């Protein structure tokens, strides 16, 4: 293993310089070395820019260099994205290949998404055949999406009966997701006035039913 | 798909077979077909091998009651009880895996698998089935319980892994459907559902139909068109006595339920007859017990064995020698007689 | 960029192997190598080693000796990881990247391997739309709820397929084994009910999927 150290915590704002810190913990940068940095776009699709202290990046903003800065890949990047959140990777690749340190994940300012965006109904009767309930209720693009869910069929929240599906965040900070309440179908029958009651960033989502 | 057995039970929708004397001799497709025998055991083993889902549900959780046939008239899930197994006896079973079950039965001149999956009661697809003990051991009984010996014998060894071998099938089954199309006048309604059409063409390629999904001939029935039951969602792994419209293939396999290992064997050898020493020699007279092979033996002599299966009272009359013989005779250990004065 | 068309999302079979693809295409790249990346669980591009364009050369790491394959089907551009030695713990991400920009440049697919036990039940859709009782905005929110793939994979698209400007979803996500989300998006007045807005839910490895309409209870 490499250790190519910088700040792996990477915190950007709008139009944000990434400065993509890795001095040398061995010590001092070369180009057999290879001492890059280049962003890595949503989904974890690290695409090298800044190549091995020599490159930019093909088709990015033009103020991104991951070159020799200190001892290692200092990759200096001015001029960012308001959605661009994304691991900028520090790569060192010692003259056969490129081998991964850590790499700084950037998160950045510019368009802050809402609340989640309410999609929250007991859904159609195929789980009431079953002797089941599964309703759906959730957000979507919520932002900043820290949830919270109180779900409980009967309207009040027991920790049983709710369950919360994966609250997934895009590359534009828009992260709204699903639950459901996941109880019987006479039981489903036994409460109607439930619910998921969410709150992310200020903005607070009702999933009500209606049975 | 032995991790779950229910992905090799997925992966071979069964399909009827050569079945040439359902009833008296009325041949078709049978729904329970005589795949392979699978009886190379010293454990009283044989194993029938079929197109039927004779241990794999229709998710593959190994339902008892849910023996899964398969025809055309498709895939199903009849009864658990309700699969004959006559060999002329009873099919007493030691257990069953998808297109396998591996049993003990007494024999006979005819296996007959018999379809009851609630569409009937039995119907008996039958098959030359030569099966005979040659059991183990000096004694001649076939009596478990008794205890009098352990020999050692091969039998199914009846654990759920995947497999030893695999048998599978590809080039898919075109297969017994031909009345399918619908009835246009001089034409023809393609009736499209239910499975793959295989179509031929006669007047227009469009009666060369693979489909779920209908359309039309014109002026081309049967005589002009062209219908087959050609689908998917099947590896037919030994379809033989109905070829495959496939003479190339790319196959699927899955393993073999019941391998056979080694095991013991309680085998209940008696005691023998009575043995008075005389003049110059000694004599044993046996009694009747199982069919026995006896083995008076001259151990060191001219080895003229006074040796045969034995079931009658019999007189093992032993002039000992110096050499001495050995009664080792019918699932007892030997007897080493010295002749004295 | 010559871009990869990764191997899937993939449970493991225990002691297994398979030459796990990432189709590098952008042309025929014979004489050009890539990173053939690992997408390690917290390192992220923790890359075993790299792959060749004709040569197919893995360069190897110090730790993918075991469970790696170097496998370079590099004919019509496909290089990938071999994912030998199946057990639990080793499932990742496992991407690629082709060597433009002298070092590895062109960042492949990653596509998530998961090694582990799993269950006998893939995942399934369900239709969740807007109500017997109203649920009608300029937004009505609907999908199909797709839950339970045991093993891998699980993909939902919206509109049954092709009304899916934006259906949010939720991947396979952990419950009893099974990966399970819900892929919803909303239709608009004019989206839904009568323009079949269907939510469409599919496990193509475990093989559980329905396409689930634009009708609701009323």
């Amino acid at each position: 293993q490499a250790v190519v150290t910088q700040e792996s915590a990477l915190t950007t704002s709008p139009g944000e310089t990434v400065t993509l810190t890795c001095r040398s913990n061995i010590g001092a940068v070369t180009s057999s070395n290879c001492a890059n940095w280049v962003q890595e776009k949503p989904d974890h699709f690290f695409t090298g820019l800044i190549g091995d202290t020599n490159n930019r990046r093909s088709g990015v903003p033009a103020r991104f260099s991951g070159s020799l800065i200190g001892d290692k890949a200092a990759l200096t990047i001015t001029g960012a994205q308001t959605e661009d959140e994304a691991i900028y990777f520090c790569a060192l690749w010692y003259n056969n290949l490129w081998v991964f340190g850590g790499g700084t994940k950037l998160t950045v300012l510019g368009q802050p998404k809402s609340s989640p965006s309410v999609t929250l109904f007991p859904p159609s009767s195929e789980e009431l055949e079953t002797n089941k309930a599964t309703l759906v209720c959730t957000i979507t693009d919520f932002y900043p999406g820290v949830v919270t869910v109180d779900w409980k069929v009967d309207g009040t929240p027991v920790t049983q009966g709710m369950e919360t599906t994966q609250p997934s965040k895009q590359s534009n900070n828009k992260y709204m997701a699903s639950s459901y309440l996941t109880l019987t179908a006479r039981a489903w029958e036994r409460h109607s006035s439930y619910s998921c009651q969410v709150t992310h960033e200020g903005h607070t989502v009702e999933k009500s039913l209606s049975r | 798909s032995v991790t779950e057995h229910f992905n090799v039970y997925k992966a071979t929708r069964p399909y009827l077979a050569y079945c040439a004397d359902c009833g008296d001799g009325y041949f078709c497709y049978s729904p329970v077909a005589i795949e392979k025998i699978r009886d190379e055991a010293p454990d009283g083993m044989l194993k029938i091998q079929v197109s039927a889902q004779i241990g794999l549900d229709k998710a593959g959780t190994h339902a008892h009651t849910k023996i899964r046939y398969m025809a055309g008239h498709d895939v199903q899930e009849s009864k658990r009880d309700s699969l004959r197994v006559y060999t002329s006896a009873a099919c007493s079973i030691h257990g069953t895996m998808g297109h396998f079950i591996v049993a003990h039965c007494p024999p006979g001149d005819y296996l007959k698998v018999s379809f009851e999956d609630a569409d009937s009661h039995v119907k008996a697809c039958k098959v030359q089935y030569k099966h005979d003990p040659l059991p183990v051991g000096r004694e001649k009984f076939v009596v478990r319980p008794h205890f009098g010996v352990e020999l050692p014998c091969t039998s199914y060894q009846l654990t759920t892994a995947p497999t030893d071998e695999e048998i599978d099938m590809h080039t898919p089954p075109d297969i017994p459907d031909r009345t399918l199309l619908s009835q246009t006048a001089g034409n023809v309604k393609i009736t499209a559902g239910g499975r793959t059409i295989r179509y031929n063409c006669t007047c227009g390629r469009d009666n060369v139909g693979t489909t779920s999904t209908d359309k039309t001939i014109n002026t081309c029935k049967i005589d002009q068109c062209h219908a087959a039951v050609t689908s998917h969602d099947k590896w037919q792994f030994t379809s033989p006595f109905v070829p495959r419209a496939d003479q190339t293939a790319r196959r699927g396999k899955v393993h073999v339920p019941f391998p056979l290992t080694n095991v013991t064997c309680r085998v209940p050898l008696a005691r023998a007859p009575d043995v008075t020493y005389g003049k110059k020699e000694v004599t044993l007279r046996l009694h009747p017990d199982h069919p026995t092979l006896f083995s008076y033996r001259s151990l060191g002599a001219e080895p003229h064995p006074y040796e045969e299966w034995v079931d009658k009272f019999s007189e093992r009359i032993i002039p000992v020698t110096e050499e001495g013989i050995e009664y080792q005779w019918g699932n007892n250990p030997p007897v080493r007689l010295w002749a004295q004065l | 960029q010559i871009q990869l068309v990764q191997s899937g999302r993939e449970v493991k079979n225990p002691g297994e192997t398979v030459k796990i693809s990432c189709k590098a295409s952008g042309y025929t790249f014979t004489e050009y190598p890539m990173l053939w990346v690992k997408q390690a669980p917290g390192k992220g591009f923790r890359w075993m080693g790299l792959i060749y364009t004709n040569t197919g050369e893995p360069t190897y790491a110090e730790e993918f000796k075991g469970r790696f394959v170097f496998s370079l089907e590099i004919s019509a551009s496909t290089a990938y990881l071999q994912i030998n030695n199946l057990t639990n713990e080793d499932t990742a991400t496992y991407f690629c990247v082709r060597d433009y920009f002298i070092s590895l440049d062109y960042w492949g697919q990653g596509t998530t391997l998961t090694v582990s036990s799993a269950k006998t039940t893939a995942p399934s859709v369900y239709p969740l739309a807007p109500v017997c009782g109203g649920t009608t905005g300029s937004s009505v929110t609907l999908g199909c709820l797709v839950k339970g793939y045991f093993p891998e994979p699980v993909t939902l698209t919206w509109n049954s397929g092709s009304l899916s400007s934006g259906v949010h979803t939720f991947p396979a996500l952990l419950q009893s084994g099974l990966y399970t989300l819900s892929s919803s998006v909303t239709v608009t007045s004019n989206t839904w009910p009568s323009q079949t807005i269907t939510c469409n839910v599919a496990h193509p490895a475990s093989s559980t999927k329905v396409d689930k309409k634009i009708e609701s209870r009323r």
